[PDB]
């Protein structure tokens, strides 16, 4: 649901598209080293 | 084999019993199912299903706030809607 | 009167963007019910349990027969009498012994 | 078999679709 | 641990503190007259509620009603910050 | 088919927000649907065209031998025209690259909400 | 939040007590509310297996107003099982032999086709009149709004309505 | 009556009500009314226990202090060393709630969560539909797990 | 309007009420285009119906109203269903001499297009491809703005 | 088929509403 209103706002339809959820990191270090690039 | 095939309708199961208590929470609100989703949407909030049911049941004071604001964009909503689009985005529209 | 929502029932809700945008900030102090709409504990000054037993009344031929029982039985919890009747040992014994219980 | 409305629009959209199809294909 | 007498108790920390004794009140109540009766008593002290608890009887939802304040007196309400296992000092 | 159905109008243009001059150079195609129960032809010209997997992105050029050939398939995928508003991506920025669903592949990708 | 388990577990598995007027009001729509109501469907956390179903207490039975030609035009048709043992009655007379007999089958009709419906029928009360054993007030915990909003007759409206509105032609 | 007037009436007017929005610049003065407010909340460290919700891999994750969660894969990361969350969404108090747009500002949540045990799923039977089934054809899936447990989580006033 | 008074008789005209001063919409032919009220009353507004028909709930002569034919079905329609749904208490039928009325309990009823005393009982519902339709609502009140977002449901 | 049967209403022909019925015209 909502992906037209995503599309009328420029957004991906489905959220598991083009985004900063799925494309981020999920997780880092507690130390704060940068966590390796996802393999996805 | 039956066990194989209650995988598949068993997630499809947990999902409606998760839509079916958020409607029961949302109506005792005053809020339809479809309008909270929607307007949640319209708030760039993504909580899943399952997370809805969960902060209805053990944070009522955080849903009831949750409510308000899908309220909120729900007559921002109307507003614009009456509005036709010549005002301006409400301030709880703001993308 | 900014909330959208009534804040007499559950807590008074306070909706507030953040000044830099990127957060919707939820306020939700709890709201105690008014002396005045409550009602005073019983003025004229018997267990749960007496009363109970008293329900269940043996009047008839002494403890009633077992159709009876159930019935009255079924009464008080507004049940079936279906429900009251034993089962078989085969059931009984498949029964877990040590069913699990998380929180 | 009367057709329920939803039907109706969906079809709708697809002609639509198709006819923006045409327009990108006839440049 | 074992706090019998809770009402006694609560009173006797309240007029240490010099505060008054509540004044117990039946906020809400459902199926009084049925098998499952649930009742909701409230301790309202200055006419100001302090503490409310859930009960099948209004001996048993006083008696819980006590138990909330003593653990609001103590400062052992559930949503207390939980005890850090992280120091490392 | 008449042929005037692919000969556009002024409105037409306008509806599309197509230039009649500078026409879009490349096609963006998805497949939407099934090629099950279809005729052999239309199922041969999806395999050429490389739609095997229904929403894949798939760039081509407007040229009349692939104008041609999406006619063919018109009814299962949806043409976008591609824009490309920072221009070709260079070699340095391949890996920065991101098309977005408009139809606009930027050349750098800032992690920063559009807002 | 800080209570006990069992007393949490005793209040939010409780069950609750409701009122329901029936005079001029639709028996339908009123048994779609009952359904919800009686299977316990009103509460947030419903669930199947979880008995949740709640007592229906319905008045002013015999008042009851049904839709268009309904009366006259509904038919209910019972079988006994013996041969020329099927029973057809029109909706008024149901009504004349026992006024809270449609309520009744309607709900039934609407409850779920399970075991479980018998035990909510037990949970069901339907008063053909006002009257209720005191017991069961203080059983109730709601009185629950009527869903049809009765129209006002011309006696009922009142004088300034009459002087507010205006004369439309001249006889 | 003046020229076009329609007195109001069942089909001159529609179920719904219109309602007026509040004015906006009392509105925003309201607004920052309520943030400095919460801001010596924070600062004042008014709250105690408190739920955020995170999430991970495809999922979603509400969680609260000594809490438990189990993730059906491995992540590499050897047990008893302790791992941040880089997304969440959500982070609750006792009287107040932070909602992020999507997300909250890195700054204003950190939450940390450490590996406690790498493990796999218990077998799971697998058995395509085919006449003449017969019992050799089973697969068993045993795929990896491994489990989180909850350490800290950490706000700071910094609205 | 014209009063006899009674052998020797004698009738009176007599002045009637005038409709309200400046009409919505001035110009129109008919008082309901007058008004601006041609899609805009239902059965329950007694209130417009009452001015078109007699004291005891006889319909009064299109030509005295001066309203075009449309509105007339409408409004007849719209009268017939008050009556059957008692909301005209005081245009009730006219005793003759003494008579009395049924004197048996009247059912409530409200919505009916026509009479429930020549409406016989459908025995036979139907199943799911044979389901009979009951209709309910009048086709002359089609044209009513409606707020719900598809055409209600005339047929049940 | 149920297809067929939607192009049929497609073609039914949408007219526009008049302002004012003749009747109730100036
Ligand atoms: S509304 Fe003008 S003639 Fe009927």
């Amino acid at each position: 649901a909502g992906g037209q209103w995503r599309l009328q706002q420029g957004l991906a339809a489905n959220p598991s598209g083009y985004g900063p959820l799925t494309e981020l990191p999920d997780w880092s270090f507690a130390d704060g080293r940068p966590a390796p690039p996802m393999k996805g | 084999v039956k066990c194989t095939k209650a995988r598949r309708l068993k997630k499809r199961n947990l999902r409606t019993l998760w839509i079916n208590r958020i409607t029961a929470a949302s109506q005792e609100h005053g809020l339809k199912y479809p309008a909270f989703i929607v307007n949640l949407i319209k708030c760039q909030v993504e909580l899943n299903r399952k997370v809805l049911v969960d902060l209805a049941i053990y944070e009522p004071k955080t849903f009831k706030s949750l409510a308000a604001l899908a309220k909120r964009r729900q007559q921002e909503g109307f507003a614009a809607a009456l509005g036709d689009g010549k005002e301006p985005e409400g301030i709880f529209s703001r993308v | 009167t900014y909330s959208s929502l009534p804040d007499d029932y559950n807590c008074q809700v306070d909706l507030a963007l953040t000044a830099d945008g990127r957060t919707i900030v939820c306020y939700h102090p709890s709201v105690d019910i008014p002396y005045e709409h409550t009602k005073p504990i019983p003025q004229p000054d018997e267990t749960h349990e007496q009363i109970l037993k008293a329900k269940l009344e043996v009047r008839k031929s002494k403890q009633l027969e077992q159709g009876p029982m159930i019935e009255q039985l079924s009464k008080v919890f507004y049940t079936t009498k279906h429900r009251w009747y034993p089962h078989g040992q085969y059931h009984n014994r498949r029964k877990k012994l040590n069913p699990p219980r998380d929180r | 078999r009367t057709v329920s409305f939803q039907a109706k629009e969906s079809m709708i959209r697809r002609l639509e679709v198709e006819a923006e199809n045409h327009y990108w294909l006839s440049m | 641990w074992t706090v019998v007498n809770p009402m006694g108790l609560l009173v006797e920390e309240l007029k240490k503190r010099n505060i008054s004794a509540p004044e117990s009140r039946l906020t809400r109540q459902s199926g009084s007259t049925t098998a499952l009766p649930l009742y909701f008593v409230g301790l309202y002290c200055d006419r100001k509620l302090i503490a409310e608890g859930p009960g099948e009887t209004v001996l048993v939802a006083e008696e819980e009603a006590a138990r909330v304040a003593l653990r609001k007196l103590y400062g052992f309400t559930e949503n207390r910050r939980p005890w850090d296992y992280s120091k490392p000092k | 088919i008449p042929d005037k159905v692919f000969q556009p109008k002024p409105e037409d243009h306008e509806k599309y927000g197509g230039d009649p001059q500078n026409p879009h150079k490349l096609h963006i195609v998805t497949r939407i649907r099934s090629t099950k129960r279809r005729p052999y032809w239309e199922k041969d010209t999806i395999k050429m065209l490389g739609l095997q997997k229904a929403h894949s992105p798939q760039i081509h050029k407007n040229i009349p031998s692939v104008n041609a050939k999406l006619k063919v398939v018109k009814h299962l995928i949806r043409i976008q025209p591609l824009k490309l508003p920072q221009g070709l991506p260079t070699e340095e920025t391949m890996s920065s690259t991101c098309l977005k669903s408009t139809g606009e592949l930027v050349v750098q990708w800032h992690l920063k909400p559009v807002e | 939040s800080s209570f006990s388990r069992a007393p949490q577990q005793w209040a939010t598995f409780a069950r609750m007590w409701y009122l329901l007027d029936g005079k001029m009001q639709p028996p339908g729509k009123l048994a779609v509310i009952a359904s919800n109501k009686l299977q316990g469907l009103n509460k947030p956390v419903y669930h199947q297996l979880s008995d949740c179903g709640d007592h229906v207490v319905i008045i002013n039975t015999r008042h009851i107003a049904f839709s268009g030609n309904k009366w006259e035009q509904k038919v209910y048709s019972s079988h006994t099982g013996y041969p020329g043992g099927f029973r057809q009655v029109t909706a008024a007379q149901l009504h004349r032999k026992d006024p809270v007999a449609i309520v009744k089958l309607a709900i039934y009709g609407m409850l779920p086709k399970n075991l479980h419906r018998r035990t909510m029928m037990q949970r069901l009360h339907l008063f053909p009149d006002e009257d209720i054993p005191e017991d069961i007030l203080k059983n109730l915990v709601e009185e629950l709004p009527q869903p049809r909003r009765v129209p006002k007759r011309l006696d009922e409206y009142t004088q300034e309505e009459i002087e507010a509105f205006p004369r439309v032609w001249t006889p | 009556y003046p020229q076009g007037y329609v007195p109001k009436t069942s089909l001159s007017s529609p179920p719904w009500q219109e309602v007026v929005l509040p004015d906006p610049v009392e509105e925003t003065r309201h607004h920052a009314e309520v943030v400095k407010r919460v801001n010596e909340l924070i600062a004042t460290g008014q709250y105690g226990r408190l739920f955020a919700v995170v999430h991970f891999a495809s999922h979603q994750w509400k969680v609260t202090a000594e809490d438990l969660i189990l993730i059906e894969n491995e992540l590499d990361i050897k047990c008893g060393e302790r791992i941040r969350l880089e997304k969440v969404l959500l982070v609750g108090a006792d009287n107040f709630t932070l909602l992020g747009k999507p997300l909250l500002r890195k700054e204003l949540v950190r939450v940390e969560a450490t590996v406690i045990e790498k493990t796999e799923s218990w077998p799971k039977i697998n058995m395509k539909f085919r006449k003449r089934k017969n019992f050799r054809k089973k697969k068993i899936i045993v795929n990896p797990q491994t489990i989180l447990r909850i350490n800290t989580i950490e706000i700071a006033p910094r609205l | 309007l014209r009063e006899v008074v009674k052998t020797v008789i004698e009738g009176r005209i007599t002045e009637t009420p005038k409709a309200t001063p400046d009409p919505p919409n001035p110009s129109g032919q008919c008082p309901i285009c007058r008004w601006n009220l041609k899609h805009k009353y239902t059965y329950e507004d007694v209130l417009l119906l009452s001015q078109f028909i007699r004291p005891y709930g006889g319909m009064l002569p299109r030509r005295v109203t001066g309203l075009c034919r449309e509105e007339h079905r409408k409004i007849e329609e719209c009268v017939k269903m008050a009556h059957r749904a008692g909301l005209l208490p005081n245009h009730r039928p006219q005793l003759p001499e003494g008579c009395l009325p049924k004197d048996k309990p009247k059912l409530n009823r409200y919505l009916t297009r026509w009479a429930p005393k020549s409406v016989k009982p459908i025995y036979k519902k139907g199943h799911r491809w044979n389901k009979v339709g009951m209709a309910v609502g009048s086709p002359l009140l089609k044209d009513n703005v409606c707020y719900s977002r598809r055409p209600l449901k005339m047929m049940h | 088929h149920f297809q067929r049967q939607k192009l049929m209403a497609i073609t039914e022909y949408i007219p526009p509403k008049p302002a004012i019925n003749p009747r109730c015209l100036p």
